């Protein structure tokens, strides 16, 4: 109508999408123009001129929660908070919601995950029902995509239907425009602490479903990625790349012309074998079609892409590649400046490697168009980011995973004081300790705690005491002081034999017997002082 | 590092003689009084406490045969090849982790004083000093990267540590500077530059009070 | 899920008449029939909830009987449906009935 028609001129993707299904060309192309464009940064980076995000979540009688609001950053949000807080709750709850978008993009009416009437729903909720509200953003022609899960126990007053249809049209617009003309998608990921996991050697045989575009949907949110998948992904690359196809097609083109020369001669016995050739030669050109018709980047370029992403994230791998090994294809990888397979890898490492070469391969498969396909758009949650991490490598992890995959939101969970120094006040959303479920909001922690002491982290940020509580000698420069002060800074019988105490336990050098002589030097210092004045 | 005050020349490195005699060969308990007596039991180049301790040719027996049997060559470094393996800063990493250096290009700190080279700040880096350029910067860089005095996390944050203990002590001094007449304060501040010599990281004290 | 009226008719005609089916199911009818107003039942695990170490598991049971009242009271006319303790009594008197050498 004329209002879709001034809505749709004015930027609404929404309005300019039903004009498109009603007329069912310039409708289109603004929607693809939407979708699609884009500007480089000064630091190189492609920045979609329309960014998709999650900016608020609201849960309701969820698990502990009787009410929880979350507003979420665009770039990187960071949950804390001890053991049974519900942080792992708040992701399983975002990721039920974004598999209703993954349902719709891949098949129309498409639907996503429900709410457990068993585990989700709050055990003492008067109204026995849960409810996960979540907002997103896709631009400024669309401001606002509610979403609500909900779910009633079983005893039943009335039924609470979910409202969907938001998601479900947006995933439409996605998916009817990615039909006609190929456009990049969002990757969505959900990295629970079942990521880790013991390897399988046993690499599937191609059965070809690996190569296909949207198995970069499959198992997206169930919490552990598909490595295995990736490892057959990646040899079917390496066997691509050492053959070209063309020359096959030529080979099979001059195989089937001489064979047609033989049936044309009188051999009628060869009539057979012709027709299976020219078969694969069709195949081979429609292949080769498919390939040249869904414009996806060359196998040796996504390859490339794949292995850097690999190196630069993962510290302790500086390459990896195929080996053929008598008559099977091995992924071998230099870790520790050392040959190995991927079995011999530690779990550390090797569950790092697992999350970020799915992670590469989805966002490969999933924008093609990209020069670089990692600066796609897409939300991935990430439970428990330190996990078998050493601290040396939890100073360096979301610095490289933000270099590594720059449009990405991460909504990130985590214990580590020393990821938390790495990353701004804002990104971070902390409980409060005595949190007995009735917090309406998770807040910032008062302090920065980027750049940051470590030990200034843990007290002020995670009410944790830099020294054991439940070790006698962790008291001992406490009481140490506390004598000094009770006998006028003199260092009596007592404080002598606690400072031998200390010097016998912790040593001559050690920092507490330095805090200790500092301590006798002031005191001494500050009652000359007062000597000096009441003469 | 220190301006160190090397005295007396001991008596057993007039009987070995270079060509003839190896390193191994020459007892070394004869050695170290003398060196303890210059380096007070402190490291010649970091200034740790020595507890696991090995001589040291400033200029190194490959490279300087002739060099060897020297007392102005010799000093007091922490670490050893023996006890352990890995060790990270000094003598060991000089040789080890530093790869190539220039010698000329190092503070030998019996000959020359390194505070007019170097600077500690309280936050616990050692930088050039203020104000240096050509072969006086070169120096400075270099003494820094070849001993590994900001690089080994274990004597960076030691060092670190030890300063951040006295800087209450330190800014408490600074403020009775205001009520006191001179000769007082200046003997307060003489008593506590009098302590820091049985200290580790004597240095890095110092630059903190003075 | 709870026991609903025409789950009598789930697999009546095929599928019926499984023997693991029968035992998982009694021994269910047993352990929730070891061991009273909806008002009455409020007021006594109100009281014995202020009372609460020893009396805990009353307390349980108590409000399992509560939760099964209210149920009962919300449930529908269509799903009428007669207590635990005697369906077992029905059933237990059919298989002795019939079932030759069993008494
Ligand atoms: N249905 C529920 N009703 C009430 N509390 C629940 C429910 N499900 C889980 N909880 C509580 O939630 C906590 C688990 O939250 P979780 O997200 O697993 O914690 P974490 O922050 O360590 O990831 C536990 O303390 C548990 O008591
Ligand atoms: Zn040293």
């Amino acid at each position: 109508t004329k209002q879709y028609e001034r809505k749709a001129k004015g930027g609404n993707l929404l309005s300019a999408f039903e004009l498109y299904q009603r007329n069912s060309g310039e409708w289109f192309e603004m929607c693809r123009d939407y979708i699609q464009d884009g500007h480089v940064d000064e630091s190189g980076i492609f920045r979609p001129d329309n960014a998709f995000y999650l900016r608020r979540l609201t849960l309701k009688d969820f698990r502990r929660f009787s009410l929880l609001e979350i507003k979420l950053e665009e770039d990187l949000t960071v949950i804390i908070g001890n053991n049974g807080k519900g942080k792992t709750s708040i992701l399983y709850a975002i990721a039920k919601t974004l598999s209703w978008f993954v349902a719709n993009i891949l098949k129309e009416g498409g639907s996503g995950q429900r709410l457990s009437e068993m585990t989700d729903i709050k055990n003492d909720a008067e109204d026995r029902y849960s409810d996960v509200s979540s907002t997103f953003f896709f631009g400024k022609g669309l401001k606002s995509v509610p979403i609500r899960l909900s779910r009633s126990a079983l005893g039943t007053a009335e039924r609470r239907d979910s409202e969907v249809k938001p998601a479900k049209d947006l995933a439409d617009i996605w998916r009817v425009i990615n039909e006609v003309n190929t456009i990049n998608l969002p990757t969505f990921a959900l990295y629970n602490v079942e990521r880790s996991q013991p390897f399988n050697r046993n690499i599937k045989d191609n059965t070809g479903r690996r190569e296909e575009r949207f198995d970069a949907y499959s198992q997206t949110l169930g919490g552990a990625g598909r490595f295995d998948h990736f490892v057959e992904w990646y040899i079917y690359l390496h066997k691509r790349t050492v053959s070209d196809i063309s020359s096959s097609i030529k080979e099979l083109e001059q195989q089937v012309n001489d064979l047609q020369r033989t049936v044309d001669g009188g051999m009628v016995s060869v009539k057979s074998l012709l027709e299976q050739m020219k078969f694969k030669l069709s195949e081979a050109i429609e292949r080769n079609d498919a390939a040249v018709s869904s414009r996806v980047l060359t196998e040796s370029v996504q390859k490339s892409i794949v292995e850097k992403a690999i190196c630069s994230v993962v510290p302790s791998i500086s390459n990896i590649w195929v080996e053929m090994i008598t008559g099977s294809d091995l992924v071998k990888v230099t870790n520790d400046g050392h040959d190995v397979t991927i079995d011999q890898l530690s779990d550390g490492q090797r569950v790092f490697l697992s999350l970020v070469a799915d992670l590469a391969r989805r966002m490969v498969m999933l924008n093609p168009l990209l020069e670089n396909p990692l600066e796609g758009r897409g939300i991935v949650l990430i439970d428990e980011i330190e996990l078998h991490l050493h601290p040396k490598w939890q100073q360096e992890v979301i610095l490289n995973l933000r270099s590594a995959f720059p449009n990405i939101q991460f909504i990130i969970t985590t214990h580590s004081p020393i990821v938390l120094s790495t990353i701004e006040k804002r990104c971070i959303r902390e409980f409060e300790p005595n949190d007995d479920g009735d917090q309406s909001f998770l807040d910032s922690p008062d302090m920065q705690t980027k750049g940051s002491e470590n030990a200034q982290i843990l007290e002020q940020v995670m009410n944790v005491h830099s020294t054991p509580p439940g070790i006698a000698e962790s008291h001992w420069l406490g009481n140490f002081e506390l004598l000094l002060l009770d006998n006028s800074g003199e260092l009596d019988n007592h404080s002598q034999v606690l400072y031998d105490q200390i010097k016998a336990h912790f040593g001559i050098d050690s920092i507490e017997l330095k805090k200790a002589d500092s301590l006798i030097r002031i005191n001494k210092m500050k009652n000359k002082l007062n000597k000096i004045r009441a003469e | 590092m220190r301006e160190l005050a090397r005295l007396e020349r001991p008596e057993i490195l007039d009987q070995y003689i270079a060509g003839q005699n190896d390193w191994m060969e020459i007892d070394q308990s004869a050695v170290w009084p003398k060196l303890t007596e210059m380096q007070g039991g402190f490291c010649a180049y970091c200034e740790c406490r020595l507890n696991r301790c090995h001589i040291e040719h400033f200029r190194p027996r490959g490279k300087f045969p002739a060099l060897t049997f020297i007392w102005n060559n010799l000093f007091g470094s922490c670490g050893d090849s023996r006890k352990s393996g890995g060790w990270s800063r000094c003598g060991i990493y000089k040789d080890n982790g530093a790869g190539a250096y220039n010698a000329d290009d190092l503070i030998k700190p019996d000959e020359e004083n390194p505070d007019d080279y170097l600077l500690f700040l309280t936050t616990g880096e050692v930088v050039p000093a203020i104000g240096l350029t050509g072969r006086a910067l070169k120096k400075a860089q270099e003494t820094i990267r070849v001993f590994n005095l900001n690089g080994d996390i274990k004597l960076f944050g030691s060092r670190r540590t030890a300063v951040q203990a006295i800087m209450p002590n330190v800014e408490y001094l600074y403020t009775l500077l205001e009520e006191f007449d001179e000769d007082d304060w200046n003997e307060m501040l003489r008593d506590e530059l009098e302590k820091i010599e049985s200290d580790e990281y004597k240095t890095a004290l110092k630059h903190a009070w003075t």
